[PDB]
């Protein structure tokens, strides 16, 4: 292969010199459950990155005048009393670089996947200041999800900090690994201005799945542009805590270069029960569901490291997506309500709305977005405006399914677009739709070119008509994107098209949609 | 003399001073953080003495990279911030540092945060209306001079419109300012009301004192304090009526209840802090009329769970005179300032408060609505010729009178030049008294949108 | 798809097995040059020549 | 391509793993090339002397309790300048039979402890109870110490014991012996670390203290070898642990022993013992690096591989050639 | 240079040992108990080191007739089991000593319960799916070879009879080695297991470890993890599929809460340990199944309260490829396996994996019982008249689904009497299609209660 | 290994002794019944409980 297999080690030989500086020791004096305790260390500084002899590492998390509690890094089982623990001169750290695309990292920046090292550019430590009230700018760009529903009801623009909230197996994970792969196109471009790079920290999932999403990715071309900072459940509390922090930072490096970054915390809850963890075995005094005071404090100085900053710092953005796991659907619960009040907007997603099809979920109505329209293209701007009102008017309606012909003519035709702007909003998994596609979609239900397909077809007259479009039609695509609004002409194109197709479109019960 | 940590536990740092020099409660001690990359002065506030010179504090800002053993410095008085006409046109943190311009009011004069407030002969025995020359509020839910007033509403139902709206009519009508206590922001939302103000040009006319969510829950549960405390500078000093925003006070009191666990309190019913009762006292007795002079406050309350039992907003709403509710569904309409007639509410209409005719037209005003809002269901799904005579003119009556209840805000004065109306109360009462009456049932509905009293909905009835 | 997952994994196990000769035979230089570089290593951390 | 990725990542984890054995075949064979050359005794000298050139270019009490114990340190000063030999070893006997007398009578000690600010009434019960059973300087000192306020009970004993101890460290400055009776501390030290039964017997105060005393003496101090100060604090300690370690007890008296000097002792470890002259310039470098007087105590470690390894304070300065191969070892990429 | 016992609590013991020799983590370490009724070598793990040479551990056998003072001597190594083909047909206790003959495999291979999860390099998605036979599962709960699965439930909901049921439809058939961890589960039923697969000869390619409840904390602690080094044994060492029964996994961490307290660990929610998630996720972690090394792992879990909210439950949720969950409230209703077909999910239940065909019967089987489920409501007080046609006649249908899904599985005759049947998944999913669709609406509904397949409907509509 | 969960709602009802079909079960079921109990009685829980 090459002479490297030696040349590296005669590298390290020439290279290396160990050289005796003075070191500040603490010992051991008690260990157990992930917790250290260290006496000694005089000039210890909170949160600070101790190690210990059998190469593990610990936080200086604890300091009283008798002992530093330190929560174990990870490998506890080797630690006894007695040892000695040597101080690192830094707080907790994690290398930042563009070389973290495509790699799997544990919260302290080390790479799990297997692969060779990682070229880090640079160490951010992972308590530095969020950026101030003067640094920020109005966010503004839209970061499209691909997922109509999001993206035409709460819309996420890039600098905000959007939760994905819901009980178990109710869509979250996949919302967030479709909004990933969405950012595939604007990759693709090379613009710095468009590119969206992604961090999905997996905190306290099974390895499993870790390597499921990572699959997901790949198999989608989103692994060039994404990292996984992966705190799996076999790892100590401590890295579940810091894998937010982790993914923050490799983050933040790139958003203070200028760069678009997208975060998606899943699930913020295991961070909360790390913590908890950690602070109930440190002897921190509890709280509601046990956990410490400055649980909230946790979140917040998390997620507020995700915003846009001003032109004046390179006007790059962190996009957060936390993602919550409610117990029975109980948003009331401390860590729900606490990351409810930090958030900027909440999709919530719940299982019954799974069940009845209305996958991805999104709980419409419940759900909100306060950037609101700043976060949307003139043209989605435009054409999902009345989308909102049709559906509240649908749900209110809904009791009245079974007597459509004793209401009023506006009643069941509002009840009709109602049920297909529904269908309309319904998308598959791992198949985001670009931002022009969304708009011709819900162009289609708001302006009421659905109205004579049947509900049940709804989804596959929308698939099959952008499927012509994009092929033979893609001028109003092209339009769309170039330009960011439908226009007058472009809309005129798309409704021949349209009225073209509905006479080549065969409905599943046989019936003619013209 | 100087102290020294010795004990660090997150927010919460224990400093041992020398016997005689021990700082008193709520004390401002200062803390070198050295490291370079974490390099801060840690202001912590003295919450306890635990004996044997030492004191418990809770750290302002976050405490990563302090060091056991570094010199604690007392500055002898309590956080203090920046109080004067300086403070205007500025946003300040929770305790007194520019954040726009940093360094800015260091050499003001500084009031500490931890005042009493008035003395019980200095109250006001009279609640007194405020006129704030809106039609909804002056009508349906008056304010009151010196009171607190709820606002519930949420994202695009024109909250920061409506508070734009108050403070120019605060600094316009009454020759006063405004403070906005910006209890836990979030940062992007600190940031665009920061920028809205500048844009409208009412900025000069507030002083902003966010505390951030991303801050320690120490000075999220000081900037309520900070903020009153500029109030009262300028209702006690300056001689000027306040209208200080708390938006959201439900912040204030879970800053507390996380600060209690940190210093290890037992947690009262249902996690609050034992004290929740006494905290809240000492924020709002604060917000008061004293010597003629007003405190006014805006404050926006989340109810946990929906649940207005919850200790939390049960013990704000002991003290909130009245509450104004923002809604989707009014914004929808085009009736700006979007408060709902029917939701909001007041404790001062009463008929001995304002007056027997005030009461009178104002209750004729929610019935109309009140059936209006029944008719709805009707209306949306049988249609509109599906209801009787009767029931058809009162659809048209309170159509045009919660039309009529819109008005061209200061605030909208920046989007389209026309100048904002300061409708007298006596005039919104006898408006609304021909309104419930019919006398303008045959005017046109986009006649009433936007317009200010009787003169405006006739020249606006001519010019369609 | 299919049979492009079958030529890449017959393509792999290809040169997973060729690897592993190309290691065997590295591993010998390898230990041709492990003398040094560990003579080089003591001199090191003994601060003088061997 | 991502399969010639995967082959490529394949051939990258070969070149690794490949690296990975290649390094530790390295470091075992200069682990072996180090093990054969640090045995040499002129070799080993020179890799101290290496160590100490390269070396050329460089309290649990509160508040309360801290500050009494400061007056208390200070009105022994004072007194000191008038006492005798005989009189300093009164001194130090009756201040340890007052400390037995507080540990036994627990009622007695807490209100002679109580933080009261008043000293009158405690002062009162003291020579009430105690007055003519002792000597005059003894109760001074003895009273100072009741006067001021302590954060707990116990430190009141660790009070009066202090001065027990510094009674006799006094008398070993009367006859100059300081050197030797810090040796023979550090002896005794070392020897109560090994053989741990012997420390744990020595541990228990629920027995009676004068057995304590007598296997003390049967064992250590009963031999002309222990030095007249040195076997009396012994003694004096192994009377009033009160729970703690006897070893541990032992090398904190003496660290109390040369920190009364003015000195810091600074543990060291080496391979052998070595000569007088790196002795005195290892003593010479440490003192200028920490600017203060050391005093250098050695511990036996071949198992170091001919290094030196110091410990003083929180502070260590490690060159033993086993935690350089350590390092070595571990930094393999 | 053995130690001492200081402190007996219940369970925990506390060690001291000289200063040089005080034994690491997890470690074992064996105290005597002399007393002739109780006489026994006591096994305990160190589970703390606290201090003063001092450590605290978690006593395997009951602690009933320990003495203090009693001398306590280090194994040097954790708690080791026996590994090999020799476990294979034999019943092993926590500690490795076999039951159905005592002494056996003292001389095999013995590996450490403890040992760090497969890395994260090596591990790679399931997503084959195990046709159990059962409709349910097969249907809406695919199952995963190689997998993760797991049968939640309330107490006495029929988690035990399932997993039997299961052993029943995997193992008997299975080339590879299973084995079986009764954790903290009912002696009775493990003999049960033990009797049927004696006499189905599979015993001999199965491994049973037992730490029923009669046993303390100790061995309900660590006997998951002494089950779990013979299947890790397996997978490694040998390269044989696995199947991987436990009965039942909450009792691990029902153990820890039980020593939590007395370990000096403060309570977290619910009276659970802090180390609820990290405790739990080690050993879920050690079950996954690596590349080329398959451990097709059942785990039934225990739902306390019958609240699928309680930390327990929902933490191993996480862990979990296929989730089926039994509910009391399904039990109630006469359904047998009693699964919540809305609740239990899986992730291999895919449009990719399963099939169009397959993921659209079990998509419009979940929407149909989804809206029975709404509807219920209604009509326990309206009545099922007052409902719209379409919707009465998917009432119809939701019922005739939720008792086909009901099946008489082989392992539950003593709880009907008749014989068990397999449903095929072709089958399956041709005979929901036609429910959902309605083939079959002329048919009682009482004929689909307990049949098991198409022609057992046709009988027993037939015999009605 | 089962239970018998009396509920006072079927107690004031006239059905003593109470016994909730439902929830009630044995887990041992017809192992402990005689031939012609079993027989008889096989599926008269869930039967009642239908
Ligand atoms: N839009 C969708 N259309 C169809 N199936 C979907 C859709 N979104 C999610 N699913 C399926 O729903 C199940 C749950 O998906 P996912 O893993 O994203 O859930 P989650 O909310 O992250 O839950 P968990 O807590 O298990 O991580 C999976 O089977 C996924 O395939
Ligand atoms: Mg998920």
């Amino acid at each position: 292969s090459a002479a490297d297999i030696e040349g590296a080690i005669e590298d390290y030989v020439s290279s290396f010199s160990a050289d005796t500086e003075r070191e500040e020791i603490g010992t051991v004096i008690d260990a157990g459950d992930g917790i250290a305790h260290v006496e000694g260390l005089p000039s210890v500084m909170t949160q600070e990155l101790l190690e210990f002899p059998g190469g593990v590492l610990g936080v200086a998390l604890n300091l009283d005048e008798h002992s530093v509690g330190a929560v174990i890094l990870g490998e506890f089982e080797k630690i006894e009393e007695g040892q000695q623990v040597k101080r690192t001169g830094e707080v907790l750290s994690v290398p930042v670089g563009d070389a973290f695309l495509g790699r799997v990292v544990n919260p302290l920046g080390q790479p799990i996947d297997g692969q060779g090292d990682i070229a880090a550019e640079t160490r951010r430590a992972l308590e530095l200041q969020a950026p101030s009230v003067v640094q920020r700018q109005s966010v503004s760009e839209p970061l499209q999800t691909g997922i109509k529903a999001i993206d035409a009801m709460t819309p996420i623009g890039r600098g905000q900090r959007q939760l994905i909230i819901g009980d178990r197996k109710t869509g979250k994970t996949a919302v967030c690994v479709d909004t990933i792969l969405n950012q595939r196109e604007a990759w693709l471009t090379g613009d710095p201005k468009q590119q969206v790079r992604c961090v999905y920290v997996a905190i306290g999932q099974k390895g499993t799945t870790i390597a499921s999403v990572k699959r997901a990715l790949e198999e989608g071309g989103a692994m060039e542009y994404t990292t996984i900072v992966a705190a799996p459940a076999s790892d100590a509390a401590g890295f579940k805590w810091l894998a937010p922090y982790t993914g923050s930072a490799i983050g933040q490096h790139w958003m203070y270069n200028g760069k678009h970054v997208l975060i998606v915390f899943d699930d913020l809850s295991k961070q909360a029960d790390a913590y908890r963890a950690i602070s109930l075995l440190l002897r921190r005094p509890p709280g509601r569901e046990a956990f410490p005071g400055d649980v909230f404090y946790l979140h917040s100085r998390l997620l507020e490291r995700c915003a846009k900053l001003s032109d004046e710092l390179g006007g790059g953005s962190m996009t957060g997506l936390p993602i919550i796991e409610t117990k029975a659907n109980d948003i009331s619960a401390f860590i729900p309500t606490n990351v409810i009040s930090i958030t900027d907007g909440q999709c919530f997603l719940e299982s019954d709305l799974f069940n009845q099809g209305v996958r991805p979920a999104i709980n419409v109505g419940v759900s909100v977005s306060r950037v609101g329209g700043a976060a949307q293209i003139k043209a989605m701007k435009e054409v999902a405006g009345s989308l909102r009102l049709d559906l509240s008017q649908y749900r209110e309606l809904e009791a009245f399914a079974a007597f459509a012909s004793d209401l009023d003519a506006a009643s069941k035709a509002q009840l009709d677009r109602g049920a297909r702007l529904v269908e309309l909003l319904k998308q598959p998994q791992y198949s985001p739709l670009a931002v022009e596609e969304q708009v011709v979609a819900i162009f289609l239900g708001t302006q009421g070119h659905l109205d004579s397909v049947p509900v049940e077809d709804v989804q596959r007259f929308e698939s099959e008509l952008l499927e012509h479009v994009k092929a033979s039609h893609s001028d109003i695509f092209d339009g769309i994107r170039e330009t960011k609004k439908l226009s007058e002409e472009a809309e005129e194109k798309l409704v021949s098209v349209i009225n073209e197709f509905k006479k080549g479109f065969q409905a599943s019960d046989g019936s003619s949609v013209v | 003399t100087a102290g020294r940590v010795v004990r660090i536990t997150g927010p919460v740092v224990d400093v041992e001073f020398p016997r005689g020099s021990v700082p008193e409660l709520f004390n401002a001690l200062h803390a070198e953080i050295t490291f370079g990359a974490l390099a801060k002065t840690l202001t912590l506030e003295v919450a306890q003495h635990l004996g044997d010179s030492l004191v418990r504090c809770i750290s302002m800002q976050p405490t990563d990279g302090l060091v056991r053993g570094v010199e604690v410095t007392d500055t002898g008085a309590s956080i203090s911030v920046p109080v004067g006409d300086g403070v205007k046109g500025h946003v300040f943190n929770a305790l007194g540092d520019c954040l726009d311009d940093p360094g800015y009011g260091k050499d003001f004069e500084h009031w500490s945060i931890h005042r009493k407030p008035p003395a019980f002969s200095d109250l006001e025995p009279r609640t007194e209306m405020l006129e704030t020359g809106l039609k909804v509020v002056d009508l349906l839910t008056p304010y009151v001079r010196g009171g607190k007033i709820a606002l519930f509403g949420g994202a695009g139902v024109g909250k920061t419109v409506l508070i734009q709206e108050m403070i120019n009519r605060i600094a316009r009508n009454f020759g006063g300012t405004s403070v906005f206590a910006g209890v836990g922001e979030r940062t992007r939302e600190g940031n665009d009301l920061w920028v809205e103000l500048a844009d409208a040009n009412v900025l000069k006319d507030t002083a902003l004192v966010f505390g951030q969510m991303d801050e320690p829950p120490g000075t999220r549960m000081r900037v309520a304090l900070s903020a009153l405390t500029m109030a009262e500078f300028f209702r006690d000093e300056q001689g000027q009526d306040v209208l200080l925003f708390i938006d959201n006070i439900f912040r204030f009191t879970q800053a507390g209840s996380e600060v209690s666990t940190l210093l290890g309190r037992m947690p009262s019913a249902v996690g609050y802090q034992p004290t929740l009762a006494d905290e809240m006292g000492e924020l709002q007795e604060r917000i008061t009329s004293t010597r003629g002079r007003s405190i006014t406050s805006m404050q926006a309350v989340y109810v946990p769970a929906d649940d207005y039992t919850d200790p939390a907003p049960a013990t704000t709403f002991a003290h909130l005179d009245a509450t104004t509710e923002l809604s989707r569904a009014v914004f929808s309409k085009g009736i700006f300032p979007a408060v709902d007639p029917l939701a909001s509410s007041s404790t001062i209409l009463d008929p001995a408060i304002v007056g027997d005719e005030h009461y009178r037209v104002a209750q004729e005003v929610i019935r109309i609505l009140q059936r209006y809002k029944d008719l709805q269901d009707i209306i949306a799904i049988l249609g509109i010729d599906e209801l009787s005579e009767e029931d058809k003119q009162l659809v048209n009556r309170a159509r045009r009178i919660e039309r009529f209840l819109s008005q061209n805000m200061m605030a909208a004065e920046q989007f389209t030049g026309q100048p904002g109306s300061t409708v007298p109360l006596k005039e919104t009462i006898e408006a609304f008294d021909k309104l419930t009456k019919g006398e303008f049932d045959h005017l046109p509905e986009q006649a009433f949108f936007l317009i200010g009293g009787l003169d405006d909905l006739a020249k606006k009835a001519e010019s369609l | 798809r299919a049979q492009a997952s079958g030529e890449v994994a017959q393509t792999l196990t290809q040169a997973d097995q060729q690897l592993s000769a190309q290691g065997d035979q590295v591993r010998s230089g390898l230990e041709s040059s492990v003398d040094g570089l560990s003579a080089k290593l003591a001199s090191r951390i003994l601060g003088v020549d061997v | 391509a991502q399969g010639a990725q995967q082959i490529q990542l394949m051939r990258q984890q070969l070149i690794r793993q490949l690296r990975t054995g290649l390094g530790a075949e390295a470091v075992n064979k200069a682990a072996e090339i180090v093990r054969a050359h640090v045995a040499d005794p002129q070799a080993q000298s020179a890799t101290v002397d290496r160590f100490l050139s390269e070396l050329e270019q460089m309290s649990r009490l509160r508040a309360a309790s801290r500050q009494s114990l400061a007056a208390l340190v200070e009105k022994f000063d004072s007194v000191a300048g008038g006492l005798d030999a005989d009189g300093l070893t009164n001194l130090a006997d009756e201040l340890a039979s007052v400390a037995k007398l507080l540990l036994s009578e627990t009622a007695l000690n807490k209100h002679l402890a109580e933080p009261t600010d008043d000293s009158a009434p405690k002062v009162r019960l003291l020579e009430r109870l105690l007055s003519d059973k002792v000597s005059a300087t003894t109760l001074d000192l003895l009273r100072t110490a009741v006067s001021n306020r302590w954060s707990t009970e116990s430190n009141l004993i660790d009070a009066v014991e202090h001065t027990a101890r510094l009674a006799l460290l006094k008398r070993a400055e009367i006859a100059g012996e300081v050197d030797e009776v810090e040796e023979q501390l550090f002896r005794f030290g070392r020897v109560l670390d090994a053989e741990p039964r012997l420390s744990a017997l020595l541990s228990d105060y629920t027995t009676p203290a004068e057995g304590r005393v007598a296997l003390l003496d049967k064992a250590l101090t009963g031999r002309p070898g222990v030095n007249q100060t040195a076997a009396a604090l012994l003694s004096q300690t192994v009377g009033l642990l009160r729970g703690e370690r006897a070893d541990e007890a032992v090398i904190d008296l003496a660290e109390l022993a040369v920190s009364r000097r003015g000195e810091v002792v600074a543990h060291v470890s080496a391979a052998a013992e070595l000569s007088d002259a790196q002795r005195t310039r290892l003593t010479e470098v440490l003192s200028r690096i920490y600017g203060r007087p050391v005093s250098v105590q050695l511990h036996v470690d071949p198992e170091l591989l001919g290094g030196l390894s110091i410990t003083v304070g929180d502070e260590v300065i490690d060159g033993s050639i086993a935690s350089r191969l350590a390092a070595a070892q571990t930094g393999l990429p």
